[PDB]
RNA sequence: GAGUAGGCAGGCGUGGAGGUCAGUGACGAAGCCUAGACCGUAAGGUCGGGUCGAACGGCCUCUAGUGCAGAUCUUGGUGGUA
RNA sequence: UAUGCCGCCCGUCUUGAAACACGGACCAAGGAGUCUAACGUCUAUGCGAGUGUUUGGGUGUAAAACCCAUACGCGUAAUGAAAGUGAACGUAGGUUGGGGCCUCGCAAGAGGUGCACAAUCGACCGAUCCUGAUGUCUUCGGAUGGAUUUGAGUAAGAGCAUA
RNA sequence: UUAGUAACGGCGAGUGAAGCGGCAAAAGCUCAAAUUUGAAAUCUGGUACCUUCGGUGCCCGAGUUGUAAUUUGGAGAGGGCAACUUUGGGGCCGUUCCUUGUCUAUGUUCCUUGGAACAGGACGUCAUAGAGGGUGAGAAUCCCGUGUGGCGAGGAGUGCGGUUCUUUGUAAAGUGCCUUCGAAGAGUCGAGUUGUUUGGGAAUGCAGCUCUAAGUGGGUGGUAAAUUCCAUCUAAAGCUAAAUAUUGGCGAGAGACCGAUAGCGAACAAGUACAGUGAUGGAAAGAUGAAAAGAACUUUGAAAAGAGAGUGAAAAAGUACGUGAAA
């Protein structure tokens, strides 16, 4: 740190993350892109929105993939389709995944995402 | 509540002093504030020094009169001598003191040449003509230093008369101590009787 | 130029590099030299015999 | 350093070094210079004779700048001349190269006569001098110029 | 003076040679370096108190 | 070669601090339990076994809100009477 | 654990506690010589007739470190209430001691030079009591030399800053 | 810094300034007392119109019991003669100060224990980025940020630069020699006395009461008075940033601080629950796990629950939940 207006205080940084509102939890819950998607666009990592398809890279659920169901901002998680735990009773419940342990294999493209990609400097849509 | 054998101390802590202890942690923090405060004032007062040309002035109190020192403001006499106005001086960066008056030629001449040397070195920008870019010299008081006038030489000849400078001071003290008593002993026995006498 | 040599005085105000109490930090050299080895009297076994 | 204090060495011992009979109470003599004439007379008259009572005449608004007159002995007089030019004077100054010691710029009011100066004309400029100061400066061959 | 030998950026002595700049022949007193450092280290500190 | 009050010296232990051992550690840190062991005149230190689960230590120095049986001490908990 | 012998309940005030003197049912945790301004002694460190950078300025990898002018405090002169005055007759004195060093010696020793420090007799500065020269604004000046008087003084400086 | 000093004080305890000196920051000014008197020249208001922190025209009013121009003691005013020398307004961006937005590198490669690798070993990469935090255990290289620069938008704009309409002006300012002048604050100053206060001592300030000035005048000059000088200011009217204070408010950085009996009374729906008529008094109370996966389903019991089965890396983690001491 050389800029004095930023803080290297563990206490402040912990609170600033946990009490981050919805709009900044968008940016905190970001995921890196696949080797193929990074070769296509030329962008490292994006904020996970709802219907992007991803691959799991860490954890017990490593290797599984599919579309993300719920960007559960309030729990700092993203629940992915087909990656679920069946309870003892036989009712399924989605497993809470952190988006930085995933990889964006397929992008959900709308006008605001094309705008975001062009802004960072992507050489397509 | 009295010593073994210790100096009698006067520690003035019988009030609520604990309620008005002022510790200067702010020293370093104030020091950078004063430097920033100087840097911003020099950006505002863009090509001009932060301090005004002070006059030379001999310190009062005989303990200190042996040394000269930068006084407050020149004078209406020194300003008129140097050849400018007490109004024009204040605006082009010279402290002018309406109070002080000149009773000393060496101080007068010193300060008058100090105004002439300042006028020589400054280049006053015209009101609306053109602004010639002259990089700012910050400290005017550092450009024109206060020279303590050397009033003698290294070595000389003994121009001696042999009057015992101790005996000179001792007689001078006696003349002071008996100035009035001798004027009274001259007003009576010498005169006020001769004034009646033929 | 900063701390001063013998030739260069120093850049600081009237500072001299501190002087040595001892000329030679090697005490052995002095003890074993010649003149001390001349004056001293022959030693005594390095451990007194239990008499 | 708290850890060197005997407080650290006192932990365990009941009375903390202040005894079991004295008990270490608040103020068993009073509070500072109390009973100086009463029960602390022996300590006051010893060690501090002259404490009690007045002596001499008062001086209202005594400015310490009137009574400045710092002193320079003749043993220290020659130390005023800088060492760059010192020895050139101390070896054959001799009348017309007699050095000029301005003692007021050096920051001295009076010159006193304690030391033996070398036999050199040493033209001294001092506000005040002793009888023996101006004697020894004239003897050495110089003069005292009053200023 | 040992006359120290200078190294290049890629290691490589076989350069110029300088004398000792005379501070290295100075006394090394761990007792003065100790006491001075001890008090010098305390200079960059902030106060604490139990509020009032 | 005794010792209250007391003085002084040499150390033991705790929270932090600078430096160092390229220190130990999820193949188990610290904590706690141990009619197991070893070292130390001692303050204490070290090790084995268990439980446990995320940090901690040796040494050279700095610093202190640094060591408890008593205060009809404080707070909290617990008893015998029953 | 048994056995022989020994062993009153600790803390406290006290001349004297096992006490029919006080506190203590039991346990965990918290729980009492601290910090500060100013100082005495002793010690360490620096520099040393000086010393102290840090109120402030410059600088900075930024409350750090590094650098720095003018003062100022203390010391380098004391004594008087004060106006004042103000420290070498001598090898900076003599005397008795005095470590260490020098000389003659085998050594015992003798002789010399003797720092610190110790006693002592002096000398010098201020104060107090007189003495009272050359002189002279004829009442100023106080030379000169004394005193069982006096001082927290001089007599080849020790102090300043920090811990 | 003077200074724990001068001074005060049952001169006891104790108190106790100021000048000079170095430095921080610096910046000066305004009225009253003047005859505009060949022209109340001045101001509020209302109304209309405009280019609206305001402007202009007209109209009522204020006001001569004095509103403007001029003068402030350093001066200065009137009159006289003689030569020059300098000036105002706004619009438009840049740059300025704030308010924000956005972009700006590097491994998720291999093996080993593990539930998870963010651990160990190997091979790299970036670095003006190895501050910090998050992510299923210690992450520069997974994410956010950090560093470095960039590109935006929105305010406050007179610091300046460029920059263009003018145009004040026939009107204002400084300067020299001569001549006459040269107003300058009253129940005040000051004095006595009472009380208080100060280090201020025959009285430092303040206040009440009685008296109550002057015009070469008045104050002060730290021992009361009288006589004599001297020095220094110019009272009784007023404006004025910075250097200084800051247990409050808002916004930020920090720490050899505290770590749930500590630290604020309050880490929790804390000045909450609760007591008292009232003023006021005022607690205790954080931790399952990575994830509820918070225990399906079977059997005993009326039920709570039990024993199984299962989840979990562990149930020696069961919402009486980390560890789980001692009495």
């Amino acid at each position: 740190k050389q800029s004095l207006d930023v803080s290297s205080d563990r206490r402040k940084a912990r609170k600033a993350y946990f009490t981050a509102p919805s709009s900044q939890r968008r940016v905190l819950l970001s995921a890196p892109l696949s080797k193929e998607l990074r070769a296509q666009y030329g962008i490292k990592a994006l904020p996970i929105r709802r219907d992007d398809e991803v691959l799991v890279v860490r954890g017990s659920k490593k290797g599984q993939e599919g579309k993300i169901s719920s960007v559960y901002r309030l729990k700092f998680a993203v629940q992915v389709d087909k990656v679920t735990k069946e309870k003892v009773n036989g009712a399924s419940v989605p497993i809470n995944l952190h988006p930085s342990k995933l990889v964006i294999t397929k992008l959900h493209l709308d006008k605001d995402r094309k705008a975001l990609i062009q802004r960072k400097g992507g050489k397509l849509e | 509540a009295i010593s073994k054998n210790l100096p009698i101390l006067k520690n003035h802590f019988r009030k609520h002093w604990q309620e008005r202890v002022k510790v200067h942690f702010d020293q370093a923090g104030k020091k950078v504030s004063r430097r920033n405060a100087r840097a911003t004032r020099a950006a505002k007062i863009a090509p001009r020094p932060l301090d005004l040309l002070r006059p030379v002035v001999r310190a009062p109190t005989v303990k200190y009169n042996r040394k000269v020192r930068a006084g407050r403001g020149f004078t209406l006499a020194e300003v008129k001598a140097a050849g400018l106005t007490a109004a024009y001086a204040r605006t082009i960066g010279i402290a002018v003191d309406h109070r002080r008056q000149n009773r000393n030629q060496e101080i007068f001449d010193a300060n008058v040449q100090r105004l002439k040397e300042y006028q020589s070195k400054i280049i006053v920008f015209p009101r609306n003509g053109k602004a010639p870019e002259a990089e700012q010299v910050l400290s005017a008081a550092a450009t024109f230093p206060i020279a303590q006038p050397a009033t003698d030489v290294e070595a000389r000849a003994v121009q001696d008369n042999g009057e015992s400078a101790f005996r000179t001071l001792r007689l001078a003290r006696s003349e002071k101590k008996f100035r009035g008593i001798r004027e009274k002993r001259a007003r009576e026995k010498a005169e006020a009787e001769a004034e009646k006498k033929k | 130029q900063v701390w001063g040599s013998e030739t260069v005085a120093s850049s600081k105000v009237g500072y001299t590099l501190p002087s040595h109490i001892i000329s030679t930090s090697d005490v052995t050299r002095i003890i074993n030299s010649s003149e001390i080895q001349s004056a001293i009297r022959p030693a005594g076994q390095a451990t007194q015999k239990r008499t | 350093p708290s850890r060197f204090t005997k407080t650290r060495k006192h932990r365990g011992h009941v009375s903390a070094g202040k005894g079991r009979i004295g008990k270490h109470r608040k103020h068993p003599g009073g509070r500072g210079m109390a009973g100086g004439q009463h029960h602390h007379r022996i300590n006051m008259d010893k060690y501090h004779p002259g404490y009690f009572g007045k002596v001499g005449m008062r001086y209202f608004h005594k400015q310490q700048a009137h009574f400045w007159k710092p002193v320079l002995n003749l043993d220290k007089l020659w130390t005023l001349i800088p060492e760059d030019k010192r020895d050139q004077y101390l070896k054959s100054a001799s009348k017309e190269t007699a050095p000029v010691i301005d003692t007021l710029a050096a920051g001295y009011g009076k010159i006193l006569g304690k030391g033996r100066i070398p036999n050199v004309p040493v033209i001294v400029k001092a506000r005040f001098v002793s009888k023996l100061a101006e004697e020894k400066i004239r003897a050495a061959g110089g003069v005292v110029e009053l200023i | 003076r040992p006359q120290v030998t200078v190294h290049s950026l890629t290691g490589e002595a076989t350069a110029n040679a300088l004398p000792l700049p005379a501070v290295f022949s100075a006394p090394i007193r761990p007792d003065i370096v100790h006491t001075v450092f001890t008090s010098v280290n305390k200079n960059k500190r902030q106060a604490y108190a139990v509020s009032e």
